[PDB]
């Protein structure tokens, strides 16, 4: 299958240059255009660049002047450098599959003319002449280009969350929240995990490495006035299983490379 | 910056329209493409070349266009239908995209749903850092409102909260939780502490003790 799969810092200090990397699978970047966007939060998504199959790059011109995109297809890897970021540049960055083809503005049996009375437009081929854009001669007048691109993204990466800040990274403190007596006494058991005082976004949650899925509330952080974020995660289990079963939470704060899992025993 | 509405609703199982307005430098030029943005998921690909469906677009979802505005239409809503929506276009004569401002898609209709509550009293293990917190964890409930209040014992608690704002979840429900900091003596100080949740009207309470 076509995969991408986007790495890099998730926290940058203003001023210094965002470095991310695109790993590609399932095809053959000497084949395929990618490109890279972003969304920053409660925004628009934002074209960045691309790096076509022979390594053409094209870039947003309202910020080509900060962007650096380069590939090697060897290793299946594309880069894109943003330089000199600030706030504005936090947001999630994706890389994707581009599919761009040059088209003719006038479909086959005709031809692009701009010496046609009343502008450019398209001609029959075998037409003579200015009046071959008009309707009794079977053509007509465009305001399209010569060639446009048929352009759209074929397959999106999952995006990387990156922060700007000053702010240093703080990985969490994680507490099994144990399941009391008198609310476990119905049949099912609801346990979770605090994970508290970290920054920035994201924590990832799992329970018994992904084996636990179903029943799996992950709740979106809650941003502190300290400036550090506060999640948990809960899972209901049968109140049979309780003391028989091990329950373990696998908390990844990516942005400093740690993960930590905590056996959450019944009261 | 091509011109879409910031907001569209339907009706479930019926039809909504989200339209897309540029000029002959982009849309004009055709081959407009539609994504679909749900959070917790990658960007989905549903339209391309004004009209043609993306691998694994199904035919509710249909692309057109008239000259310098295109339109997607959606057929046979459902609540996973809720996302995001953006156009694009190539621009000029370049590879460079333009995309649409994007309009958010609130389907109606949804049957109401009374919330979850659980409440969780400090772990040992956050009383041994000399910490103490309230965790009231509040799911699948829809709309998407709720209101939580604080009790020690029978008194109202407002210094310490802090609560979030509801979210839809991957069932098309909402969440929320509610985190109140206390000191660890306060913790054990008080017989009991509760949290309680209003939605439409009712109100759910769920109390835990130090014991």
């Amino acid at each position: 299958q076509v995969q991408l799969r986007e790495s890099g810092p998730s926290l940058v200090k203003p001023s210094q240059t965002l470095s991310l990397t695109c790993t590609v699978s399932g095809f053959s970047l000497s084949d395929k255009a990618v490109g890279w966007v972003r969304r920053a939060p409660g925004k628009a998504l934002e074209w960045l660049g691309s790096i076509d199959t022979g390594g053409m790059t094209g870039y947003n011109p309202g910020l080509k002047s900060r962007l650096s995109i380069t590939k090697d297809n060897s290793k299946s890897q594309v880069s894109l450098s943003v330089n000199s970021v600030t706030t504005e540049d936090s947001a999630t960055y994706y890389c994707a599959t581009v599919d761009q083809k040059t088209k003719n503005a006038c479909p086959d049996d005709f031809d692009y003319r701009c010496s046609c009375i009343g502008g450019c437009g398209c001609a029959r081929k075998g037409c003579v002449g200015p009046l071959c854009c008009r309707s009794d001669l079977g053509g007509y007048l465009t305001d399209s280009p010569a060639y446009i691109y048929e352009w759209y993204i074929d397959l999106w990466g999952q995006g990387l969350l990156v922060t700007v800040s000053s702010a240093s990274t703080k990985g969490p403190s994680v507490f099994p929240l144990a399941p009391s007596s008198k609310s476990t006494s119905g049949g099912t058991a609801a346990l979770g995990c605090l994970v508290k005082d970290y920054f920035p976004e994201p924590v990832t949650v799992s329970w018994n490495s992904g084996a636990l899925t179903s029943g799996v509330h992950t709740f979106p952080a809650v941003l502190q006035s300290s400036g550090l974020y506060s999640l948990s995660s809960v899972v209901t289990v049968p109140s049979s299983s309780l003391g028989t079963q091990t329950y373990i939470c696998n908390v990844n704060h990516k942005p400093s490379n740690t993960k930590v899992d905590k056996k959450v025993e019944p009261k | 910056v091509l011109n879409q509405p910031s907001s569209v609703s339907g009706s479930l199982g019926q039809r909504v329209s989200i339209t897309c307005s540029g000029s002959s430098s982009n849309v004009g030029n055709g081959y407009v493409s539609w994504y679909q943005l749900i959070p917790g998921s990658a960007p989905r690909t549903l339209i391309y070349g004004d009209t043609s469906r993306a691998s694994g677009v199904p035919d509710r979802f249909s692309g057109s266009r008239s000259g310098n505005t295109a339109t997607l239409t959606i057929s046979s809503l459902q609540a996973e239908d809720e996302a995001d929506y953006f156009c694009a276009s190539a621009e000029d004569s370049s590879s460079n995209a333009v995309f649409g401002s994007g309009t958010t898609l609130t389907v109606l209709g949804q049957p109401k749903a009374a919330p979850s509550v659980t409440l969780f009293p400090p772990s040992s293990e956050e009383l041994q850092a000399n910490k103490a917190t309230l965790v009231c964890l509040i799911s699948d409930f829809y709309p998407g409102a709720v209101t939580v209040a604080w009790k020690a014992d029978s008194s109202p608690v407002k210094a310490g909260v802090e609560t979030t704002t509801p979210s839809k979840q991957s069932n098309n429900k909402y969440a929320a939780s509610s985190y109140l900091s206390l000191t660890p003596e306060q913790w054990k100080s008080h017989r009991s502490y509760s949290c309680q949740v209003t939605h439409e009207g009712s109100t759910v309470e769920k109390t835990v003790a130090p014991t």
